[PDB]
């Protein structure tokens, strides 16, 4: 979770 | 406590509705402001989102637009140094 970059 | 990922963002879930004062840049792919916009959500208005997060300077929320892709915004600023947060840019429900 929290996404990429 | 905060989960971590593999890009050091802090995160976790967090459900509420955020109206900001300001317009804001909406982001895709993720909690950075180097990532691409996804579009604006303008002052007034409100998205719902389920995801907290801190990182790139900032604490972000995260959300599922109409096309089923991650959606991405700042809220308020973070220090990460002291771990102290900035003035929220509008008002959560």
């Amino acid at each position: 979770g929290g996404g990429g970059g | 406590g905060w989960k971590t990922n593999k890009y050091g963002t802090l995160y976790k879930s967090e459900s509420a509705s955020f109206t900001p004062n300001t317009d804001i840049i909406t982001r895709t792919t993720g909690p950075f402001r180097s990532m691409p916009q996804s579009g604006v959500l303008k002052a007034g208005q409100t998205i719902h989102y389920d995801e907290v997060m801190k990182q790139d300077g900032h604490v972000w929320v995260g959300y599922t637009g109409n096309s089923g892709q991650r959606i991405y915004l700042p809220v308020r600023t973070w220090n990460k140094s002291t771990n102290t947060l900035g003035v929220l840019w509008g008002t959560i429900k």
